[PDB]
């Protein structure tokens, strides 16, 4: 019920080690340590600037 | 400076190295699912119920 | 059978340069498949590349 009020446009550039998990690649299945490591974005900016 | 090369593998380490493509998850996560009735919220580890 | 570079890019399937190692490569290719996918289902097709 929180975050199904949200439209979200998010673009992610220069990313390693994708996995996808069908020829149609219409989805993510790459490890979450991978992913987290990567990311740098400070999600509690977003949920200040939200709140 | 990052190291490009490109290496060919076969099935049985294509499957052992990238076991997130054909098991699925593998890692020990919650779900809230069904359960002999009831929709509860429990951890497990999905690749051996997948096998 | 020696075949050249941007025909079997084009017309035979599992050939491309994206087959390298996961922790170097920023593409998000992994089939090596995808224009013979494209020049299959064309009836007609023309493709220059110069180098
Ligand atoms: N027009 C083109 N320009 C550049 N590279 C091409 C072109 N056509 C074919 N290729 C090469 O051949 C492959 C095309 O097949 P494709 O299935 O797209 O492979 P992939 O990129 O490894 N996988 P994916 O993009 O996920 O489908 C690419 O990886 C390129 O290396």
């Amino acid at each position: 019920r929180v975050k199904e009020c949200l439209t979200i446009v998010m673009f992610v550039r220069d990313m390693k080690n994708m996995r996808f998990d069908s020829q149609t690649k219409e989805r993510l299945t790459s490890p979450f340590g991978e992913i987290r490591s990567h990311i740098q974005l400070d999600a509690k900016k977003i949920s200040r600037a939200i709140l | 400076m990052i190291k490009n090369e490109i290496k060919i593998l076969s099935d049985i380490e294509h499957i052992k190295k990238r076991s997130g493509m054909y098991i699925g998850s593998s890692a020990n996560e919650m779900h809230e699912r069904f359960l002999f009735g009831k929709w509860e919220s429990v951890q497990y580890v999905p690749g051996l119920v997948k096998l | 059978e020696e075949i050249p570079g941007p025909v079997a890019a084009w017309t035979i399937p599992k050939a491309g340069g994206n087959f390298g190692d996961d922790k170097e490569r920023v593409t998000g290719g992994m089939n090596g498949v995808g224009s013979s996918l494209t020049n299959i289902f064309s009836v007609m097709f023309v493709g220059e590349t110069g180098d």
